[PDB]
Order: C-alpha cells, then structure tokens, then sequence
C-alpha cells in the first residue's frame, strides 16, 4: 500500500544544542513543511535526497532498522542501522544481505507510542534525532524532536530501504520556521512561514 | 580637550575595563584512548611481506605514548612535527608493525630501494608519519635460529607501497619455464631470517612500528588531546569551552539546560550561559566590567 496522510505539524527538531529561554527564534534549515503529505507505505527502496522523517506506531519491533548510502552493497559503502532490544548497535559495514532483508568495515557505533525519526547529511555528518511520544496515527498538536546522534561519517547517501506496518515517510525541505522556547529551552511552538500568508506575518 | 585650562563640569576622558588574568581551557574528559599498546607491545610482530594495516579512526591519539619507551634509538617524523602533530585532525591511522633485521632499517625510509624498500615493502618519498628505533631483538633472536620470519626474497619488479603480496610465484631467472619446480633459477619467492642473539649490528632482528596518517574528504575523527585546564569562577577570565573563546566571569547558574544542549544565548545571540564538559554544571556568563571615566572638576 502508497496511501498518503496529512504531515500536520509534525517533524520539527531542535535546530542545533543552543539553549534559548522564551524566545521567538527564526531559522532556516531542513524542515518538514506544515501540513505536507506523507506516504504510509506498509516498493523496494525509497529515495533520500536531502533528509526524510520516518516515523511508525507499530510497537512489535518489526520496524527493526534501516539501510543507507547510494546503491545497496558491493559498492560506496553502506549504513546498517539495526536495533537489538537491549544493543542499538550502529554499523557502517555492510551487511551485504539481500533486497528483503529481516566488506572494509571502518564504523561500529554502539549505544500506544509513536516513534518520530529524522534523518539528515549535510557534510560528512549524519545526524539522526528522534522522539517518542505516548499517543492517545500522527495526531495534531506539537513534539519536538531532540537530537540523538550526529555520526561523523562521511558517505554519500542518495536512496535508502528499511529493515523488517507504520512505515511513516516525509521528506525534508529547506524551509524557513519561527520556532518558540518557552522557558526552558524546550520547543512548544513552531510557525512555517511559507504555509499561509497569516505564518508570513508572524514570522515576519 | 586639547587645552590647557579647564573650565568647570564634567567630562568623559577614557574607557576603563577590568583585564582578564587567567586563560581558562575546558574540554572532555580524555577517554578512549588510540590502541597502541597492542602494536607497541606485542611478540607477534607481522612479517615485513606480511605486514598488517591497523585501524585507529575512533579514539584519542595519543600522540605522546612514544615516551613509553623513551629510549627510542630514533623518532624520525616524516608528516609533520611532533609539536604541531600533537593536535591534528586527521581522518584516519593505518599503521604495519614488523621486524627486517639490523641496519637495513634505513631501507625504511624516503628515497630508498633494495630487498625491504624492493619487493617486502616500500613506502612513498612524501610519506606522512614517524619510524621509530627501539630493537628488542633480545626474544626476537634464539640460538635455534628463528629461521620463521617469513619474508620474500623475489619478485618480479619493485613492490608498489601500502600493498600485500602473499603471493608464492617462483622467480624463475632462467631462459627456461620453470613450471613451479626447483631446477635452475628456481627458486621459491620467500628465505629465512635466522638470526640469533650473537649477529652484527645490521644482521640482528630489530623492532619495527610505522604508522602513517591521512585525510581526504570525509570529516577528520583522529585528534590528540586537549589537555583541559582548571576552573575558576567570579573574576575575568579567557574561557574555552570546547568550541567558543570568551572572556566574561562565570558564576554559578540555575538554568536548566536540556541533556543535550551546549551553549547558551539570548536576545542578540550573545553567549550568555555555558555547559561545562567535564563536570555538568551550567556556569552563567558576565561581560568583564568597564564604562567610561568622567572626570569632575572645577576650573
Ligand atoms: C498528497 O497527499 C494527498 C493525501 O490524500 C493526496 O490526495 C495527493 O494526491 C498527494 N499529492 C500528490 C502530488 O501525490
Ligand atoms: C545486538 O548486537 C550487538 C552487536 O554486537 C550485540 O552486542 C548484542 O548482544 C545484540 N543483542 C542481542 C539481544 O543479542
Ligand atoms: C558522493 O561522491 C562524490 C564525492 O563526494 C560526490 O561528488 C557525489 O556527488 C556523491 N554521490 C552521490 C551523492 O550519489
Ligand atoms: C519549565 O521549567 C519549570 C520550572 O521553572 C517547570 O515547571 C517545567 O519544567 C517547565 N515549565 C513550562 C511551563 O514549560
Ligand atoms: C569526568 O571525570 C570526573 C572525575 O571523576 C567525574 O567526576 C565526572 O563525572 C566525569 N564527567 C563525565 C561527563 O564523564
């Protein structure tokens, strides 16, 4: 299944670590764009471009992890994300496993609900933040996506496939948003300002 | 006023400003240290045509363990200096550890041929990184001979750098086939070094580590340490917190910084509060205090 559901407004991260407390901050960086469609895949491989933000509900695990990097294997080197329930083990060695999966190794990183990832290169780094969220489906309303980790890797990623539902995808955007910090650095509140001339003026 | 006499009032003559005394450096905990210990300190040094690359990407180099064994014979850089080299951000260490024998250790070096630099090994004239000269050849040699260093004899042509060659080819000299077989000028590849603890100063075994580095395009994660200085509070100083040089005063702080967030800022994005490294505490910051200087007088 390819149905497509209404972004709302979700997919927002924390832009960079500066702590800022009740204020109105205006930045410009890859973002979900407000109220965008999403595809709800349950296709071989989607492509990457510049980010994306998988997201999923289905708590069975099944959603076990992703593969990055330009083609799949053999070639350019390839991102292994798969999670273990007790490891979130990150490898940069390739499995070299099949199109449907369940070489010069030189990376090993080790470390109801809805689960939000994004994914992002920008140069030599991909950094990944994320961010649970006990929902009462991507309901309307506001979470921001604090920062997990920012690989130092230097591939080049144009596609990407996920291992093995709630097989969540947006694609980011160089967007402009005005993003609110309450009093402890924390973002309640976000406007897009290219949405609708209303989020024009607010962020002008 | 540019004048002599000065009539009565006040006015502004200069700017003082409190200086700061200190130059404080703040940076992580030094953890997860380069492994060197096991190519540094290790009986099962690889052979010199059976040499190992070593992969050292994730960890803090620490440049300085060369004084471990401080009576090194010879540290002779050949990348960069020592004293620049010990902060350099590189993207990756390939390191060979093995033994040739004697004073044919010279052969390891820019600009040099000949069995080691010929078909064993060689290295590029515009090699980065260091050789070292501490010969243990105490083990390394036994009166049986220790005829068990593997290493080439022949090969058809000079032995590119940075590759392995386990390769078994016969050098058949001769104008004739030699189909594998020893008959004349044939010979297999690989010979013996035998050597006990009783030969010459260039016929002895040694004690070889060389260890280059390099950096293309992907962001460099080899670094050596920063070497983080104490902390000191309620007077002008010169900080460093891991990114960002500012002189202020720092004072203790009840902000509530996120787990994840390291600066601190406010209107006019103006560092106003920082997250110390190695401890976890949230140290505000106060510009270092001045204004100017009335001066009041009569005439
Ligand atoms: C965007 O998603 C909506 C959701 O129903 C869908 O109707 C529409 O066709 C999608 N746009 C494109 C260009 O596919
Ligand atoms: C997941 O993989 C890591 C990688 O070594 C391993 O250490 C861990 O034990 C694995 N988890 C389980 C539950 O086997
Ligand atoms: C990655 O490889 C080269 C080196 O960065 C780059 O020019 C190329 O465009 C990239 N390939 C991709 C993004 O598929
Ligand atoms: C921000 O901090 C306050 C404590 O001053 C606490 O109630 C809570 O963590 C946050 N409150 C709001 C309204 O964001
Ligand atoms: C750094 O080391 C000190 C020394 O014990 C320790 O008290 C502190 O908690 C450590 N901090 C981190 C972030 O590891």
């Amino acid at each position: 299944t390819q149905s497509y559901t209404n972004s709302f407004t979700r997919g927002v991260y924390y832009p960079d670590k500066v702590f800022r407390s009740s204020v109105l901050h205006s930045t410009q960086d890859l973002f979900l764009p407000f109220f965008s469609n999403v595809t709800w895949f349950h296709n071989p491989v989607l492509p990457f471009n510049d980010g994306v933000y998988f997201a999923s509900t289905e708590k069975s695990n099944i959603i076990r992890g992703w593969i990055f990097g330009t083609t799949l294997d053999s070639k350019t080197q390839s991102l292994l994300i798969v999670n273990n329930a007790t490891n979130v083990v990150i490898k940069v060695c390739e499995f070299q496993f099949c199109n449907d999966p369940f070489n010069n190794c030189t990376f090993e990183y080790v470390s109801k609900n809805l689960r939000e990832f994004v994914f992002k290169n920008i140069d030599g780094y991909f950094k990944i933040y994320s961010k649970h969220t006990p929902i009462n489906d991507l309901p309307q309303g506001f979470s921001a996506l604090e920062p997990l980790v920012d690989l130092p890797i230097g591939i080049n990623i144009t596609r990407f496939q996920t291992l093995l539902a709630a097989y969540y995808v947006g694609y980011l955007q160089p967007r402009t948003f005005l993003l609110k910090y309450n009093e402890n650095g924390t973002i309640t509140d976000a406007v897009d300002c290219a949405l609708d001339p209303l989020s024009e003026t607010k962020c002008t | 006023l540019k004048s002599f006499t000065v009539e009565k009032g006040i006015y502004q003559t200069s700017n003082f400003r409190v200086q700061p005394t200190e130059s404080i450096v703040r940076f992580p905990n030094i953890t997860n240290l380069c492994p060197f210990d096991e190519v540094f300190n290790a009986t099962r040094f690889a052979s010199v045509y059976a040499w190992n690359r070593k992969r050292i990407s994730n960890c803090v180099a620490d440049y300085s363990v060369l004084y471990n064994f401080a009576p090194f014979s010879a540290f002779k850089c050949y990348g960069v200096s020592p004293t620049k080299l010990n902060d350099l951000c590189f993207t990756n260490v390939y390191a060979d550890s093995f033994v040739i024998r004697g004073n044919e250790v010279s052969q390891i070096a820019p600009g040099q041929t000949g069995n080691i630099a010929d078909y064993n090994y060689k290295l590029p004239d515009d090699f980065t990184g260091c050789v070292i000269a501490w010969n243990s050849n105490k083990l390394d040699s036994k009166v049986g001979g220790n005829y068990n260093y593997l290493y080439r004899l022949f090969r058809k042509s000079n032995l590119k750098p940075f590759e392995r060659d386990i390769s078994t080819e016969i050098y058949q000299a001769g104008n004739k086939p030699c189909n594998g077989v020893a008959g004349f000028n044939c010979y297999f590849p690989l010979r013996s070094y035998g050597f006990r603890p009783t030969y010459g100063v260039g016929h002895q075994p040694y004690r070889v580590v060389v260890l280059s580095f390099e950096l293309l395009h992907a962001p460099a994660t080899v670094c050596g340490p920063k070497k983080s200085t104490n902390l000191v509070k309620n007077k002008c100083v010169n900080f460093n917190f891991n990114g960002l040089t500012g002189t202020g005063v720092l004072t203790e702080s009840n902000k509530k910084f996120l787990p994840f967030q390291q600066f601190g800022r406010d209107i006019a994005d103006t560092t106003d509060a920082v997250r110390d490294p190695q401890t976890l505490e949230i140290l505000d910051i106060t510009p270092c205090s001045f204004g100017g200087v009335s001066v009041i007088t009569p005439g």
